[PDB]
């Protein structure tokens, strides 16, 4: 799982240049980053259906990439375990 | 009655048949592997995360 810790005002070509060339993931054909602070650790039933069949199968279909906040709670959770879950 | 009875199952032949061929396989895949009149020597002879894995795939279809 490859991990970088970077300054805040770092310019966005060098960081996708590494991404794209040092860690070996290729070009995405999509990318989506998902938003919102999704209060509460457990989201509502029907938002987390909808996310994670809807979102989770066009990044599957079209192979995207998706962008959320890299915390193990509320919204980037549910992502990274309906990513999973897809993979 | 018969040609009743006959027809009842006969728009169903191919179901029918297919139980039977799964309950003969099931017969046949475990039994010793001599005909009978042999089989005495036969049946002295006698005497985790994939599963998870695999309800996920099964749950996404």
């Amino acid at each position: 799982s490859n991990f970088l810790r970077l300054s805040d005002r770092t310019d966005p070509a060098a960081v996708y240049s590494l991404v794209t060339r040092t860690w070996g993931f290729r070009a995405p054909n999509l990318v989506v980053s998902v938003l919102g602070g999704s209060g509460g650790p457990v989201l509502q039933t029907w938002l987390q259906d909808l996310l994670r069949r809807g979102l989770v199968r066009a990044a599957q279909s079209t192979g995207a990439w998706i962008v959320t906040g890299g915390l193990h709670t509320g919204i980037g959770r549910h992502v990274g375990v309906a990513v999973r879950d897809h993979q | 009655m018969f040609s009743y009875t006959f027809g009842k199952v006969q728009g169903n032949s191919d179901l029918y048949w297919k139980a039977q061929r799964y309950r003969l396989i099931r017969e046949f895949h475990s039994r010793p592997a001599l005909a009978p009149p042999f089989i005495v020597i036969s049946h002295l002879r006698l005497l985790k995360e994939a599963e998870r894995k695999l309800l996920t795939w099964e749950s996404v279809h």
